[PDB]
DNA sequence: GTTGCACGTCGACGTTGAAC
DNA sequence: GTTCAACGTCGACGTGCAAC
């Protein structure tokens, strides 16, 4: 008992003792053009670290440069650390392929002795969520929002006989292999996604096209404009002053809820003495939503649809604008189509950043281009693209739980790892015994008691 | 202090500041001259107050530059004359502004201007609160850098309370400023003593002249502050000009400053303002903020108290600051610090403290060492509502804490660990020393005692300690005591409880608790091994 | 107007500033007063410069605040007096500077300072050149507010460069600030002429005073203004104190003003300072920019010309903006628009334009309507590096815009769209009527004309223009000519495309154009179908 | 009813060089 | 060599009410 439950085999060793050398490095002379100009050495920066694995090094750092600095070479295969940036405590790691390097301040590196302690050991043990916890303790800290190099040294773990460090750190490598094939083909489910966008809302299931204002599209769609199909109002927000206002039970649904998606229900909401004298526009459900400021990624649109069952109904700020489908329409189509990209680059082209920025103009809107499907078609065409997005959301689950996995497993391989036993493989005459999957556990048991009771007769065999 | 119309009223004039060239921090300081002088003439009283040849109509007839220089002339000659009643409020005083354009424009408007926030008879209490609470929104504003000053209103009023100031003490405020901790302190010592008609006449006069005092190093925030004591009725030393000096703490005055009963004060935080630091200290440091903490040491009598608002800086600071820390602790009995919550101060990031401690102990008013033995921490900053205009900060977020406290001002009184307010039950704990060999249900809470000794050793002699980890997650819970107790035990234990799960299925076991524990006392005990 | 050393040295004098409730904005202002009155001094000359009494020595020797006292008083009298040159200076002059102790501080600073920056002989340019690159440093700061002022110097290097400013022309600058225009138009003047050696004395009086005028509204940047322009040898008129007035452009003072032959000027973003629009306009509107647009037009003589600098937010802005907009079409030739790229301003978000047009028409000076036939745009902003300290915004950027513009000044010289720079080729371009019927090549363009019928038609009279996407991405670029032309009609082409490749997997075909080529013959058609 | 912003205000990641 | 910040740098996501 210590730090944590520890084994028998392990003993509990501060990070300091076990590594050669821990310092920081620092920054030199930005003015002086000769340290930067014509030089060989690489130069890190806490950036490094967080893209990837450091094979590259952004900026260079000369020699002459170095005298003058504090900045140090580093050895190859080198674990190193950031003090800054982090959820106030954590702290980043990672190792170095390429030839000696320096750094700065925040970065500290850290020598393991020679088949004292494994590079590859620690790092994962760094990572390991424990350590986190251990740090933590120190708090977001008083006037610190980094991890000093000292602290670090202060650290306490756990060791592992040389042996073992290397079987254990293999174990683990393994798993962060498999996370990253999962995401290769969540990736590739949205370009398909994608495809399926454009194709069909242009193409449209037809075979016989002609050309068309809007680009080449089936014989049988008619074109039209929004303003014909659709009305546009526009809205304004009450005094904040007046507490008579405060009073509500009716709903108003600003861009901040739009962000959030589907959207039965706000926030805020207003009352109705506020609704007669402002004179704010009511709305029924299945109407249209769309976003007035804000813009989104510079000119663009957001849209949205109203619910309500026969029992309510929503009211929105001056910042959503709304529209209404006279008799035929179905809402549900209009609406992917105006998240469609094609419709993006039409209103691009069409305005591009200007002042008038982060906003949609009512006369955009309404003078935008649209297609007419028959009714019958639009409703096919709507099922199918919302059934693809469901899609796209299992696979995410998928990937969290396998993520939980691996933190059972380190959190067993930790203590366990930490055990001989781990070093050791099972007594087994053959190598059947591991073979099957219940027989393998089997031998593992059978093991654990001979063992134990071998280990009886003496108590330092438990005790040390 | 209150504001609503009128501060609007005020905010208004402003605007002709803003254009004027003067700054949002000195909008206040502006204004508060021109309705003084306003002030007076409707008073009617004014030759009294004022002198002849500078007064209000003087300064309102004229226009352009010729009246902005007149303003200037106007403001050096009431600065200077034995009338050191009217001279203190004037003492340092200039204007900032710059177009002579506004200065017209603002002069017309507020001489134009109602009593209208007022009441029966003149409210010019109400124009001074207005005048502080248009303050503090410019203390919140971030752009203004007035913040600097600013304090939470609900923290000061928590301060006096815990410290509970008495009559014939004397109260301190190396930083002054506004010289709010002074008049909440005359505030209470007045609730008490049914202002002061409880008292008898010699000590009402200690009250109101030598009961507090303060010093701020800027001329401007000093014209602020003495205004506010004014209005306040306290008066404070006619030489020095009134409650709050003119002068550097850092420098001669400080030292020349007298000795104080108690000391509440919130000292600026960062390199501070232009504060050469002549004078000299025990532990001579670059640190302004250390600086104050040794003064308000050396200022308080023996067996003095105080309650200082402290950046987090100061907790751990190495090199000078461990061994001011030590005098610290040595000099002084620092008994209790609370953690501050975030998003409270106009400075965003800044992490604050509070500390509370006693100069040297009440049995041994002159202890020089190892004054503190034990020392609790309330944790009211890790997970905690995000405060803001929408989420504001109140009085009743603090009210815990100070019950936890106790009564007794020197913060003796009877004492447990044991609080788990804001959902203290549900926040994430820390693996460490500090909640080492900690219990589950006391790891939480955000109540808790540390030993000198432990401070000392693992510390380090770092004041910054905390428990707790700013999460949110999910998980069951169900573990053995001897689990919950060693927070880094937890992740080995739950390892085990993965595989359990999948047996179970196999079984077809019922969901129930006695299941789980047969289960558990098998499985428990083998990790053990 | 270059810095370095010196710049650095003056930055140091402003920390007194700072500390002194200087605002940043007016560091330099601050500073200018003061080196002039040193400088007088070192010249030995002062007491024809300055009267006795008010001078170098007499501020010097004082101290605290009765010297800061002096300071004001000096200050005073300085502005006003007979003696206009001087005055002029001075004229409407005051310091921000409230602590007294900062005051001292700087006065004795600087007293000690070197000519350090200087040259043989006594570099008075240089302390000038030092203020306006320090004076930069601050427009360029965010906090300052300073940078409201700040131009880009290549970009007013570009826009004198254009115009071709000659001599016996006035050049105007209603909203003149530092006078950065006025003298960059005179140093091109002057680099023409051989300084002016070329002219006769009669010409040569003529730019002196007569050549060159400017408004401020704001004395303090009118006395930094005149500084300027005085180490610049711009005298201008010894009635209004100089070169530049100080006055209301949107007030009286505007009207008064003279008629100019050109008129190079970056009036302010938003709101603006107080100013108020006491002058009546064709179409009157709230908009202060489109105020002063007004203004221009109506100073400018019969086929006078003038390069603005705007925000985006003139281009579309429709109710008045729509009338005004449509106004200047009609009564100027608005030959040109420039897209400036972000970051290059103060401000970062500002998105602004330049704006090339001329009164009424070289062939006809004075025509009322339909004076702008066709409009060219240079879309220099989309698709560009992101400026910054790190990547700065130069000369460079604007060479192909100008070559592309064409040397005649009325821009009536020879033009024709087809400009790639920039890596315009890969950026990406959008689907709308200004890419409609458009070619691949001519949609990437940067360069393009507009005809007015259009900009009526599409854009309902819209400046807004815009062609171009702001993106990267990477596709195999392989498309009929009709296709690029048409950018909506990409998407649906592309589609067929995909189908294709599955087909001529299974063929085995091997990868050649010709063979592409073959399949898109049948292929392609079957779509048009 | 509704329009406009050298915009007004709010999360994410790490200072870098003067100081000793 | 290296230490420290009522933090410094890069964004992220939308004004809201006075004005007409
Ligand atoms: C956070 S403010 C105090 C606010 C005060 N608690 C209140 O109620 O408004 C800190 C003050 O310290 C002052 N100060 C800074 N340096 C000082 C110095 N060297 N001597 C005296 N006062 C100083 C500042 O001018 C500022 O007003
Ligand atoms: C962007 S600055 C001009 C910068 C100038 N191009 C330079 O070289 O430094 C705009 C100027 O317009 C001035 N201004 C604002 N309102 C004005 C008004 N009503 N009349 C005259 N000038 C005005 C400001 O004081 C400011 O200096």
């Amino acid at each position: 008992m210590s730090a944590g439950k520890l084994p028998e085999g392990w003993v509990i060793a501060p990070v300091s003792t076990v590594t050669t050398l821990i310092r920081g490095v620092t920054y030199k002379k930005e003015q002086a053009i000769n340290y930067l100009k014509d030089d060989y050495l690489p130069l890190i920066r806490a950036n490094n670290i967080q893209n990837g694995k450091f094979d590259t090094t952004d900026l260079v750092f000369v020699p002459k440069n170095l005298v003058k600095e504090s900045q140090k070479i580093s050895p190859e295969d080198i674990v190193i650390a950031m003090s800054s940036g982090s959820k106030s405590v954590v702290g980043k790691s990672a190792h170095q392929h390429l030839p000696f390097e320096c750094s700065f301040g925040a970065f500290c590196g850290v020598l393991r002795p020679e088949k004292l302690i494994f590079s590859g050991f620690i790092a994962h043990f760094t990572k390991s969520s424990l350590y986190r916890n251990k740090i933590s303790s120190l708090s977001a800290g008083a006037n610190i929002n980094n991890i000093k190099p000292a602290s670090f040294d202060l650290i306490n773990i756990p060791i592992p006989p040389l042996a073992e460090q290397k079987i254990i750190a293999e174990k683990l490598d393994t798993l962060l292999a498999q996370v990253d094939s999962t995401k290769a083909r969540f990736e590739q489910i949205p370009q398909i996604l994608k495809r399926f966008r454009q194709a069909v809302l242009g193409g449209a299931v037809n075979g016989k096209l002609t050309e068309k204002w809007r680009n080449f599209e089936p014989q049988h769609s008619v074109f039209k404009k929004l303003n014909f199909e659709s009305i546009l109002t526009e809205l304004r927000n009450g005094l904040s002053s007046k507490p008579n206002e405060s009073g509500v039970g009716h709903p108003i649904l600003r861009i901040s809820s739009v962000r959030a998606g589907h959207v039965d229900q706000n926030d805020i909401r207003f009352l109705e003495c506020s609704e007669s004298e402002l004179n704010r526009h009511k709305l029924q459900d299945g109407d249209l939503l769309f976003t007035r400021y804000n813009g989104s990624l510079e000119f663009v649109g957001v849209c949205g649809l109203l619910k309500k069952l026969q029992h309510q109904n929503l009211l929105y700020p001056d910042k959503l604008i709304r529209a209404r489908l006279t008799k035929d329409a179905l809402p549900e189509y209009i609406e992917i189509f105006f998240s469609s990209p094609s419709a993006r680059n039409a209103m691009m082209n069409c305005v591009k950043t200007t002042s008038g920025q982060k906003g949609i103009s009512g006369k955009d809107i309404k003078s935008q281009v649209v297609l007419l499907p028959p009714v019958k078609e639009q409703a096919e065409i709507v099922r199918r693209v919302e059934q693809l997005f469901a899609y796209a959301d299992t696979i995410e689950k998928q990937v969290n739980n396998a993520l939980a996995r691996v933190n059972n497993l380190t959190q067993s391989i930790l203590a366990k790892a930490f055990r001989g036993e781990l070093t050791a493989q099972w007594r087994a005459e053959n190598p059947d015994l591991i073979s099957g999957e219940n027989s393998a556990a089997a031998l593992l048991e059978k093991i654990k008691a001979e063992r134990a009771a071998s280990g009886g007769k003496k108590a330092s065999r438990k005790k040390s | 202090m209150n504001n609503n119309d009128l501060v609007a009223k005020l905010w208004k004039l402003c605007d002709n500041l803003r254009d004027g060239g003067v700054s949002y921090q000195n909008y206040v300081n502006e204004l508060a001259s021109l309705l003084f002088l306003k002030m007076c003439k409707e008073t009617g009283q004014e030759a009294e107050y004022l002198p002849e040849g500078y007064r209000w109509d003087d300064l309102k007839s004229r226009i352009g530059q010729e009246q902005l220089q007149f303003y200037r002339k106007m403001l050096v000659h009431l600065g200077e004359d034995d009338k050191k009643l009217v001279q203190a409020v004037f003492h340092n005083v200039s204007t900032t502004i710059t177009e002579p354009k506004q200065i017209t424009a603002l002069v017309s408007n507020m001489d134009s201007l109602d009593w209208y926030n007022g009441a029966h008879g003149k409210s010019r209490d109400d124009f001074g609160d207005m005048y502080e609470g248009l303050l503090q929104k410019n203390a919140n504003e971030t752009k203004s850098g007035a913040g600097q000053y600013f304090t939470p209103r609900p923290l000061i009023k928590t301060i006096i309370h815990l410290l509970k100031p008495q009559p014939r003490e004397v109260v301190q405020d190396p930083a002054a400023g506004t010289a709010g901790f002074l008049i909440e302190a005359d505030r209470y010592v007045k609730s008490q003593t049914n202002d002061l008609d409880d008292l008898d006449g010699d000590t009402q006069d200690f009250q109101i002249h030598r009961a507090f005092i303060g010093l701020e190093l800027v001329p401007g925030t000093r014209r602020l502050a003495l205004m506010n004591c004014l209005l306040h009725d306290i008066e404070g030393n006619l030489d020095h000009g009134g409650a709050i000096r003119l002068g550097n703490t850092l420098g001669s005055d400080g030292e020349n400053l007298p000795k104080a009963h108690i000391v509440a004060t919130n000292p600026p935080f960062g390199s501070a303002a232009g504060t050469n630091i002549t004078r000299t200290f025990v532990h001579p440091t670059s640190n302004k903020q250390l600086c104050f903490m040794q003064h308000i040491i050396e200022t308080l009598h023996p067996g003095g108290r105080a309650a200082v608002v402290v950046p987090d800086n100061v907790l751990f600071e190495g090199g000078k600051g461990t061994d001011i820390r030590r005098d610290l602790m040595d000099k002084c009995h620092l008994h209790t610090i609370l953690r501050l919550p975030t998003g409270i101060f106009y400075a965003q990031g800044v992490k604050t403290n509070v500390l509370f401690f006693t100069k040297g102990t009440v049995a041994n008013p002159n202890q020089d060492k190892n004054c503190t033995d034990d020392v609790w921490v309330y944790d009211l900053r890790t997970n905690m509502p995000s405060f803001g205009k929408r989420t504001p900060f109140t009085d009743e977020h603090l009210q815990p804490f100070e019950r936890v406290y106790g009564e007794d001002p020197h913060g003796l009184s009877p004492r447990t660990e044991g609080e788990w307010s804001f959902n203290a039950e549900e926040t994430e704990v820390a693996d460490s020393e500090e909640n080492k060999n900690t219990d589950q249900h006391l790891a939480t809470s955000r109540w808790r005692k540390f030993s000198r000794e432990w401070i000392r050793t693992a510390k380090s002699d770092s004041l910054d300690i905390s428990w707790l980890k700013d999460k949110d997650s999910i998980d069951a819970d169900s573990l053995p005591e001897p689990d919950v107790l060693a927070a880094e035990a937890m992740g080995e234990l739950v390892q085990a409880l993965s595989e359990l799960d999948a047996l179970m299925r196999e079984l077809g076991a019922s969901d129930e608790a006695d299941l789980q524990r047969q289960l558990l006392e098998e499985a428990f005990g083998g990790v053990k091994e």
